[PDB]
């Protein structure tokens, strides 16, 4: 839920960045809002399969 | 009766269902680890760099 929470995040500083055209740190966010929703997804994958193990 | 001598030995042996050669699969060297470990391996290299 954290990666659809980081995912949304960085969909929303995409559509900012349209409005802001100067502000250039709103695209650096969207990018690190990307990289640490798949960083996310992977914890939630070892979880999931580390849960379903026993 | 008087039987004669034997013309065949026998006697009580054990059966069990012949084994396979189990002949070792094309990509059998990625056994050592579990296809989730492959996977997330895929999924580390693809997030460190
Ligand atoms: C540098 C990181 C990756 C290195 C290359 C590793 C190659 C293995 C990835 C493919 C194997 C996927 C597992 C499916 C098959 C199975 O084991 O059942």
């Amino acid at each position: 839920i954290l990666s659809v929470i980081l995912l949304f995040m960085g969909g929303l500083c995409i559509a900012a960045s349209e409005f802001y055209k100067t502000r250039h740190n709103i695209i650096l966010s969207a990018g690190i809002f990307f990289v640490s929703a798949g960083l996310s997804n992977i914890i939630g994958i070892i979880v999931y399969i580390s849960a379903n193990a026993g | 009766i008087d039987f004669s001598k034997p013309f065949m030995s026998l006697g009580i042996s054990i059966m069990i269902k012949k084994p396979q050669k189990s002949k070792p699969g094309v990509f059998s060297f990625l056994d050592p680890l579990a296809y989730e470990i492959w996977m997330c391996i895929v999924f580390a290299y693809i997030g460190v760099s």
